[PDB]
């Protein structure tokens, strides 16, 4: 939900959310940026 | 109240990012 509106042109997400996403992941999923990253990649890649 | 809902969603995101920085 947060990835789709904070997306602009698909796989081009501004750092403001590149982290905001990573952090919500790092928070909601409690995934240390390590875990969060893999996810950030999948979300951006998929949501792209 | 819809404007309250949108603004408080932004306030929670800013507070969460501030906690991660701290």
């Amino acid at each position: 939900a947060f990835g789709h509106k904070y997306s602009e042109e698909g796989g081009l997400i501004n750092e403001s959310l590149r982290d905001q996403l990573l952090v919500t992941i790092q928070k909601t999923f409690t995934y240390t940026r390590t875990q969060a990253q893999h996810l950030f990649i999948i979300l951006m890649e998929c949501m792209k | 109240l819809e404007e309250v809902n949108e603004r408080e969603h932004s306030m929670k995101a800013s507070l969460q990012t501030v906690d991660i920085r701290l």
